[PDB]
């Protein structure tokens, strides 16, 4: 019961879900062939694991996952490399033509051509769940299959299955890995497409990860390997919540309860803490209260943005490893009597806890030191806000002199869908403002 | 996936002829068509320009064009003549005699629809065609003509593929033929229309770089040849070998076409090299986007980028690349378009070409690219005004309506670089 | 009381249908519009492409009627 399907969407998405099920199999004795020794209930179970993988009659340990991509590169590596046996063919769909970072292209044009295929293997997955909770949609706001075919998959989904959760990790675009000069388009379009069929999507800011592995992992010119086993330890701590369980453990659905006041307000900051190389861990070791306080360090976020020039709507810390409530109860004591946080005036000033036992685990050949506990700050702050409104500068420069927006009118798309989006970038700035402002 | 190459005319055929010879060189083909490389990323992408033979064998997806045998003679009897596909050799006996309106209209005409049927043949065994490029001349009759009547023909069965050629541009410094302002504005009046993005290979930058930078006493055409191969070899590195960005036609058509008609490109090449005998990263960096560098006889700082490319190919630093790529961008900010940001996209091969331990290729669109076709558009003038050996072009069925036609949408294309550069942010 | 019980699981299920239902509609119509747009251009293109052919044998006609 409680079943999550994951859909990696495009390079980005692919590469991060490869990344994040490589470390889940790790966390949980799972080997690139499929085999659990740990597991004794072969051919099936109700663990917490199986929230995130089926098991065959043989022994297997199956993802609840299907990767998408309009071209076979990417997805070719995940057929050929260490987890190839983990996977059976069918989750595994490529296209022969990419959407050449236009979501027209992938929203429709290339898109069109693949959506009922990809339908028909969740359908499958979803069949063999016992009680369906959601999915999980990992793609970019730049690319044009991350773009456009999420788009498309996200408005299929609310038909196909309804008000069913759907959670998104979405890709933030950065100058410094940027592939294209579109991808601020692609994201408004993205964005606004997404918004009416999102619960709750967690941002990644490039730009974020590539500053914590340049400055905290001392790493020269970081590379989306780097990337991606960084993020993969943010999706596993939101993630582990659903594929653990414990005494103190907290579900994601209750951290969501909290963390969406209003619909359109669906966008939590994630913040990490510890991100530490082995040479800086040893014979360092960083407590409950350390680690407490690095989540209000922005240093340590996954968006750039500024919580202490906003506004939190809630706090939610997510503990893992050798975590016990006195010293989480202690920490939040410190930072709330130091009144660093400042809250909106219409919601509770509350923080609420989670804890898994299992500690983080690191992949073989990492740049991440194995640290004995760790945390993952889930927060609705109005600084989310500023990571739109720089998004949307871009937009307007181009969109002024309608530069590169020919790509799209020649895809089938008309300069009021681009007006219609900003426009819903534009109104949900302003509700970002709104809630910010004390009641009267 | 796959790109289908056209050559057309004597300077189309000789340029595409060194781009074979050079881009096997690269991914390990010997002239017989066999891979004998060292490096696996030399295969990886080789489906983009070869055809995978049988017995283990490479062939260029090329066909080669020519209303006269004389050139294409000549491939056939050089050191890369026998790589090729017999078939794909297409040729007239008449020749265009450097008039645009033969190539285009008449002698060309007759020889299309044998041409078309080798790119079909070509086009029907690709698993994913992504499009085309053509090596041409513009001053000619046979690449400028019939050239840019393949482009169109090519289009009409093949709508949505992309349309990539490399455009020498006629100088004075260069030849003696006084109709080559005719056959390259008839050309360009083509080009604005029918292609996705032109690189503007301008003859007077390459005779200029030779004489002057290069230090040649006298420049052949051969001489001229190894500026253009070194730059088409650097514009097409991140489509034939595994990368991020630009890695396809589209990809770079869609960072790089701001609007429709300004896809006329500045290639730029550092360091400039001759076939004979003889840099930073910061250096490299710098030398790219001076005037001297330029493949087009255009200065950057007389205009503003629009977008630019940067190819990085050897081992260096990407740290480095990074933070130089960084130093250029913020010192010469002034000329690039605000309304566009984070235009300048970079890319790095751990491959040098040959010879070379470290290059940078440059692709940029700039609104400078306007003084290149100032310069055209004022060498048509002087004749066209006059009435000017228009017989060459009337006889063989036009009508002086189509010249007035091509001076117009070519003065109307610098109206719109210049309407680009003077574009504000606020 | 049991019939308001009644009407709130009622305005559930038919608000849940609505927004499946208007989905499925915006959707419809968004892959229609852009249907007829591209083959709209792709049509426009060839015209264009068409007209430069019918051009062509204005221009093969005008030199045989000199001879
Ligand atoms: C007096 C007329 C000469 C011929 C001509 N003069 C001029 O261009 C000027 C500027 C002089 C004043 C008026 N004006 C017409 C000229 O120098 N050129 C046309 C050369 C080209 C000419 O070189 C010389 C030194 O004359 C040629 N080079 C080759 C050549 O490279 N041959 C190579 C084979 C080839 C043949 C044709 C083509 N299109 C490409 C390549 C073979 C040799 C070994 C080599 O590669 O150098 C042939 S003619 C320059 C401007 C590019
Ligand atoms: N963190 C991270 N970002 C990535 C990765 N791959 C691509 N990106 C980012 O995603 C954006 C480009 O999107 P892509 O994922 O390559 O696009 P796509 O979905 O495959 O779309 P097309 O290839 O155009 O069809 C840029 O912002 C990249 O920096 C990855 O593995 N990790
Ligand atoms: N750089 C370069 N220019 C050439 C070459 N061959 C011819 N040209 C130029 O091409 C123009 C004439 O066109 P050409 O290709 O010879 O005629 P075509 O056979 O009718 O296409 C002139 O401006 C020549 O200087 C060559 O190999 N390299
Ligand atoms: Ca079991
Ligand atoms: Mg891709
Ligand atoms: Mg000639
Ligand atoms: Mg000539």
């Amino acid at each position: 019961m409680r079943e999550c399907i994951s859909i990696h969407v495009g390079q980005a998405g692919v590469q991060i879900g490869n990344a994040c099920w490589e470390l889940y199999c790790l966390e949980h004795g799972i080997q690139p062939d499929g085999q659990m020794p740990s597991d004794k209930t072969i051919g099936g179970g109700d663990d917490s694991f199986n929230t995130f993988f089926s098991e065959t009659g043989a022994g297997k340990h199956v993802p609840r996952a299907v990767f998408v991509d309009l071209e076979p590169t990417v997805i070719d590596e995940v057929r050929t490399g260490t987890y190839r046996q983990l996977f059976h063919p069918e989750q595994l769909i490529t296209g022969k033509e990419d959407a050449a970072n236009n979501y027209a292209r992938g929203h429709y044009t290339i898109g069109k051509e693949i959506i009922d295929l990809v339908l028909d293997r969740i359908r499958k997955l979803a069949d063999q769940c016992t009680g369906l909770q959601g999915f999980l949609v990992f793609h970019s706001f730049g690319g044009g299959t991350g773009s456009g075919f999420t788009s498309l998959l996200m408005e299929r989904l609310s038909v196909d299955y309804g008000k069913k959760s759907k959670l998104e990790f979405s890709i933030y675009p950065a100058p410094q890995v940027s592939t294209a000069v579109v991808e601020p388009y692609n994201s408004i379009l993205t964005t606004h497409t997404t918004l009416e069929h999102s619960d709750c999507a967690f941002m990644v800011d490039n730009e974020a990860i590539y500053d914590i592995c340049r400055r905290n992992l001392d790493i020269e010119r970081p590379t989306y390997t780097n990337l991606n086993r960084l993020i993969g330890q943010i999706v596993s701590s939101i993630t582990a919540s659903l594929r653990f369980d414990g005494a103190l453990n907290v579900d994601l659905t209750e951290f969501q309860t909290n963390l969406v006041p209003y619909p359109r307000i669906h966008f939590p900051l994630a913040t990490y803490a510890p991100v530490i190389s082995a040479e800086k861990a040893y014979h360092e070791q960083l407590s409950v209260a350390e680690i407490t306080n690095a989540c209000f360090e922005p240093a340590n976020q996954m968006v750039k943005c500024d919580p202490r020039h906003g506004k939190y709507m809630a706090c939610c810390l997510l503990y893992r490893g050798d975590v016990v409530p006195k010293d989480v109860n202690a920490a939040i004591a410190t930072i709330k009597t130091k009144r660093t946080i400042q809250f909106v005036d219409w919601c509770p000033t509350g923080f609420k806890v989670g804890i898994n036992y299992q500690p983080p685990t690191v992949v073989p050949g990492g740049d991440l030191a194995k640290v004995q506990r760790a945390v993952c700050m889930l927060s609705n702050t109005t600084a989310i806000a500023e990571a739109w409104a720089r998004l949307d500068h871009k937009f307007d420069l181009m969109y002024a002199k309608r530069a590169f927006v020919h790509w799209y009118v020649g895809e089938g798309m008309e300069e009021g869908e681009f007006s219609e989006a900003r426009e819903d970038m534009a109104a949900l700035e302003k509700d970002y403002e709104e809630v910010g402002v004390d009641s009267v | 996936r796959e790109i289908v190459h056209i050559q057309a005319g004597q300077c189309g055929n000789q340029i595409g002829a060194k781009f074979w010879e050079v881009i096997s060189d690269e991914h390990g083909i010997d002239p017989t068509g066999s891979y004998h490389g060292d490096s696996d990323l030399q295969l990886e992408r080789i489906n983009v320009y070869y055809n995978e033979a049988t017995g283990n064998k490479y062939v260029p997806r090329a066909i080669l064009v020519d209303l006269e045998p004389g050139t294409m003679d000549s491939v056939r009897s050089g050191p890369f003549g026998q790589i090729f596909r017999p078939d794909n050799f297409v040729f007239g006996q008449s020749g265009a005699g450097n008039n645009w309106a033969k190539g285009h209209y008449t002698e060309g005409a007759e020889l299309v629809d044998s041409v078309l049927d080798v790119v079909r043949k070509e086009s029907e065994s690709c698993d994913c065609l992504q499009g085309f490029q053509l090596t041409h001349s513009l001053g000619g009759g046979t690449g400028s003509g019939m050239g840019t009547l393949l482009i169109s023909k090519i289009r009409e069965e093949y709508p949505d593929r992309i349309m990539n050629t490399f455009s020498v541009m006629p100088s004075p410094k260069v030849s003696d033929t006084v109709v080559e302002p005719y056959n390259a504005t008839l050309s360009v009046h083509q080009l604005v229309e029918n292609t996705d993005e032109t690189y503007s290979i301008d003859n007077e930058a390459l005779y200029d770089i030779c004489f002057r930078t290069l230090k040649l006493t006298t420049p052949t055409y051969g001489d001229l040849n190894h500026l253009v191969s070194a730059t088409m070899s650097g514009v097409t590195t991140c489509l034939r070998f595994p990368g991020q960005l630009n890695a396809d036609l589209r990809k770079l058509a869609v960072n790089m076409v701001p609007f429709p008609r300004l896809h006329f490109f500045m290639p730029g090449f550092a360091p400039l090299t001759s076939r004979g005998s003889q840099l930073t990263v910061p250096e490299l960096t710098q030398q790219m986007f001076d005037s001297k560098n330029m493949m087009a006889a255009c200065d950057p700082r007389h205009g503003r980028y629009l977008t630019v490319a940067a190819v990085f190919r050897g081992r260096m630093s990407m740290k480095e690349v990074d933070e130089q790529m960084l130093n250029v961008q913020n010192k010469n900010s002034s000329y690039f378009v605000e309304w566009i940001p984070n235009n300048v996209k970079t890319a790095v091969c751990d491959i040098p070409p040959r010879g070379l331990k470290m290059s940078a290729t440059f692709i940029g669109n700039s609104t400078a690219i306007q003084e290149l076709f100032k310069r055209i558009s004022e060498q048509f003038t002087a004749m066209f005004r006059r009435k000017a050996f228009l017989h060459w072009y009337t006889g063989e069925g036009m009508d002086e309506m189509e010249f007035t036609e091509a001076e117009s949408n070519m003065n109307d294309l610098v109206s719109e670089y210049q309407q680009y550069q003077d574009a504000t942010a606020d | 009381k049991r019939e308001h019980e009644r009407e709130v699981i009622q305005k559930a299920i038919e608000e849940n249908n609505n927004f499946i239902k208007m989905a499925k509609e915006k959707l419809a119509q968004k892959m229609e519009s852009n249907k007829e747009n591209r083959e709209a251009h792709l049509a426009a293109m060839l015209e264009r492409l068409q007209e430069k052919d019918k051009h062509a044998e204005e221009v093969r006609k005008n030199k045989e009627l000199k001879e």
